[PDB]
């Protein structure tokens, strides 16, 4: 990592910040209401007349 | 509402309508669960104090590892040792447990010991690749954490009645160093940032 | 030497980030003013250019 | 430089300077017993340009940065006022030259 | 105002000489050094997203230089306050024998009784100014747990914007002031060019009064007044510092 966040295959003597290298997202989540309920899409874009 | 960050439950007080709150600069930082209604809490999933301690790698491997201000008891909960490397977590825990006054020094050991100062680390330590090898039985070459030294001290003894004065002086020669010029350049206006076109 | 070394190695230093900063995309489809002309007309080729 | 400065050399150097400064820096130090008068026939006798420094059961004038001890002259000391003042005035013969 | 207007009486013969002096003690502050701080390349400008990660990662290489550059001044920072109360490395203990002439001294010497070595008046400045920013040990645990509403030290170190300790400790600086105040006050100026010599305080006020032209017979006939008026002045300062709160 304090090679990657200095960009160099060497690096000397020292102490250096680095950044954040370590913790990558694994995992994803999703959390909707519920509804499951569809449109009237079928009664509005069906419709006998606009 | 998509984001990346770790979730944890919090005590915040939200209005009934209210879906999402948002840190002091537009930052959606404790967003509500629709299907529970229970009040969540995101932390970045990136804790930035992380400094690493190096002899240089044309010298050893060996690095030390500074989290800034935290006790060696969250560390593994502030950078989630356990979605890390097996690697990283040896630089979590163990037996270097070493803290100080800028979050504690995972990696190195503490000696007791007032040498001079070779590598800065925070506020009173500093650290140092040394040879103690030899001296520490079978072991390696190691990084150390010592405490810096004040100089030498010393006494005078005022005494109330008392002269000092020198019989034998020793001139000196001193070098100091010092930069009077750099070196001037010019920049073409065109030719750099529009090259030949 | 020490310091009157070290104002001429950032003096250098500065000038090459001045050189590998010629890279940057900048939010350009190409870091490369050439490919740019080569491959959009001057209307598109444009806001890339500016 | 550390200590008292004598002269200096200038170098030149890669867009830059370099001062050789020479220094006195005194070394071998002694301490004895001092005095800051002696109040001699009721006379302060403070020193001129140096101190009072004391042997064993003796008086010397001597320059500050330097061991040069001198005997009490009239000379080496100017006289200021009766003695009672001085705080801590020892009171040795204070030598005189034209006897 | 244009200050005050005076008169000086110029003559053309006549002499002005003063009689009676008076000790006077002034007090200068210099900042010597500044917070240094540290600012993360992606954690501010995208926050925790892998797609402005890319974007970032195709966009440039800026902050390869920019922390570079704070980095530096970090350490110019140490230099400073390593050069300024670093002058001598030796350390010099505060002398165990309080007789320094009629001048006291029990105030600028540092103060056993509290376990800290801050003398009086360091403690004093230390509550005068009031160090708001995050130079109280803000923990991570605080800004994770225990929380009800957010604050500034805690969306500055979530976006990266990391502050960093200074090299050198309180408690350190005040041991070299301690050291520099015992070798000016024991061995007057020669530990500034040589080795610690002892000099008398009386001897060293009267080095002092003959490099500033008025020559000895001045501090030795009348120092008691002198030491008084050193002590009242001191008093004065302690005074002033800890009801103005404004120095
Ligand atoms: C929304 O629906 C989910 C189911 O999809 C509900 O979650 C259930 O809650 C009950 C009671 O606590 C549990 O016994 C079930 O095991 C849960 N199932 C799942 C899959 O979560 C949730 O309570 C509903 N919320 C609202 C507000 O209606
Ligand atoms: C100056 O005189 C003293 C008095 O005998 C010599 O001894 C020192 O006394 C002080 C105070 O008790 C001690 O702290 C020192 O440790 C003593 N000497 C040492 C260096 O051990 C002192 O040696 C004299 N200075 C000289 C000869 O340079
Ligand atoms: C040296 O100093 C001591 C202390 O002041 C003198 O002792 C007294 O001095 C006064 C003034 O001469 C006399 O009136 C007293 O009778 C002295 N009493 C003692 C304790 O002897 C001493 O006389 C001084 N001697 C010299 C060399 O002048
Ligand atoms: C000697 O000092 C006195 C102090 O009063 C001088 O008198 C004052 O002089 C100033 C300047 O000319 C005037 O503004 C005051 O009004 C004077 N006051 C008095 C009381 O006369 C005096 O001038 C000085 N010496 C001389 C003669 O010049
Ligand atoms: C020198 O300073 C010390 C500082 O402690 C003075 O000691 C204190 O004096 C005050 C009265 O002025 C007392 O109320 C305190 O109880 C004293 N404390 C101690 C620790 O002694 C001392 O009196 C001063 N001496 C002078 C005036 O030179
Ligand atoms: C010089 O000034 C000082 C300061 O006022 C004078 O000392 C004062 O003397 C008076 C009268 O004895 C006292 O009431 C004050 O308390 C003293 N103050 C101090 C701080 O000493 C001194 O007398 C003056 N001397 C001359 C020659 O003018
Ligand atoms: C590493 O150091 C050694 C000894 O100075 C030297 O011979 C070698 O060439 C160096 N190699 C690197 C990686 O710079
Ligand atoms: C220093 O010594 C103390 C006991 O005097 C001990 O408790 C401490 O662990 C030591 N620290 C080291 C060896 O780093
Ligand atoms: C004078 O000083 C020297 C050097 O310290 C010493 O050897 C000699 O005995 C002293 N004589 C006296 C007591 O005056
Ligand atoms: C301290 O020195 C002064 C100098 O005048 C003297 O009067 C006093 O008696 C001395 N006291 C001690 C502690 O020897
Ligand atoms: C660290 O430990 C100290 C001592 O118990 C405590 O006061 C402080 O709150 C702790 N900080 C964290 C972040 O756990």
């Amino acid at each position: 990592e304090t090679k990657c966040t200095l960009k160099s295959f060497t690096v000397e003597k020292g102490i250096y910040q680095t950044s954040n290298f370590r913790v990558q997202p694994t995992e994803s989540i999703v959390r909707f209401p519920n509804i499951t309920n569809l449109c009237p899409f079928g009664e509005v874009f069906n419709a006998t007349t606009f | 509402l998509t984001g990346t960050g770790v979730l944890t439950e919090s005590n915040k007080k939200f209005l009934p309508f209210q879906q999402f709150g948002r840190d002091i600069a537009d930052t959606t930082d404790a967003v509500r669960d629709p299907q529970t209604l229970e009040i969540l809490d995101i932390t970045p999933c990136s804790f930035g104090g992380v400094s690493v301690i190096t002899p240089g790698t044309n010298a050893s491997n060996q690095v030390a590892v500074l989290y800034q201000d935290v006790n060696c008891t969250e560390v593994p909960v502030a950078i989630h040792a356990n979605q890390l490397t097996p690697t990283w977590r040896v630089y979590s825990t163990g037996s270097n447990v070493f803290q100080t006054r800028a979050g504690c020094l995972i990696g190195a050991e503490h000696v007791n010991n007032s040498y001079e100062c070779d590598i800065p680390i925070g506020a009173g330590i500093c650290a140092s690749y040394q040879t103690q090898t030899n001296s520490r039985s079978v072991a390696s070459q190691s990084i150390i954490a010592y405490t810096m030294s004040l100089g030498a001290e010393n006494s005078v003894a005022y005494s109330n009645n008392s002269i000092a004065i020198p019989t034998n002086f020793t001139i000196s020669v001193t070098t100091e160093i010092l930069p009077v010029s750099m070196t001037k350049t010019s920049v073409d206006c065109t030719m750099y940032i529009c090259g030949d076109s | 030497l020490g310091k009157l070394q070290d104002v001429v190695n950032q003096n250098a230093q500065a000038l090459n980030t001045l050189v590998k900063q010629l890279s940057s995309n900048f939010g350009a489809i190409s870091s490369v003013l050439n490919d740019i002309l080569s491959r959009l007309d001057p209307p598109e080729a444009e806001v890339q250019i500016d | 430089g550390k200590g008292y400065h004598l002269m200096s050399f200038p170098q030149s150097a890669p867009h830059g300077v370099v001062f050789l400064h020479v220094t006195y820096v005194p070394a071998q130090e002694k301490n004895f017993t001092t005095a800051p008068a002696i109040c001699h026939d009721g006379k302060a006798h403070f020193p001129r340009e140096g101190v009072f420094v004391s042997n064993g059961t003796h008086w010397f004038v001597t320059q500050r940065n330097f061991y040069e001890p001198q005997i009490i002259t009239t000379d080496n000391t100017f006289v200021s006022g009766n003695c009672d003042v001085v705080i801590g005035i020892v009171n040795n013969t204070v030598y005189d030259p034209l006897q | 105002s244009l200050g005050a207007e005076n008169s000086v009486a110029y003559s053309n013969n006549s002499i002005a000489i003063p009689t009676n002096f008076t000790i006077s003690v002034t007090t200068e502050i210099l900042p010597v050094s500044m917070t240094k701080t540290s600012v993360d390349c992606t954690m501010y400008i995208c926050g925790d997203s892998t797609e402005c990660s890319n974007l970032l990662l195709q966009y440039g290489s800026f902050c390869t230089q920019l922390n570079r550059a704070l980095t530096g001044i970090a350490v110019e920072q140490d230099k400073n306050t390593q050069e300024v109360f670093a002058q001598v490395k030796q350390i010099y203990k505060t002398p165990q024998i309080k007789d320094f002439g009629g001048f006291n001294f029990s105030q600028i010497l540092p103060d056993p009784s509290k376990p800290s070595k801050r003398s009086f008046i360091e403690d004093l400045l230390f509550n005068k100014v009031t160090l708001a920013d995050a130079g109280f040990i803000k923990q991570y645990g605080d800004c994770l747990g225990d929380i009800a509403a957010r604050d500034l030290i805690c969306a500055q170190k979530f976006n990266g914007l990391t502050v960093l300790p200074p090299l050198l400790t309180d408690e350190m600086i005040a041991q070299y002031t301690s050291a520099l105040l015992a070798g000016t006050i024991t061995s007057g100026w020669t530990f500034g060019a040589g080795a610690a010599l002892q000099i008398p305080f009386a001897m060293q006020m009267a080095y002092r009064f003959n490099g500033i032209g008025v020559t000895q017979n001045v501090l030795y006939e009348n120092q008691k007044l002198i030491a008084n008026q050193f002590n009242s002045a001191i008093g004065k300062i302690q005074d002033s510092l800890s009801s103005t709160a404004s120095a």
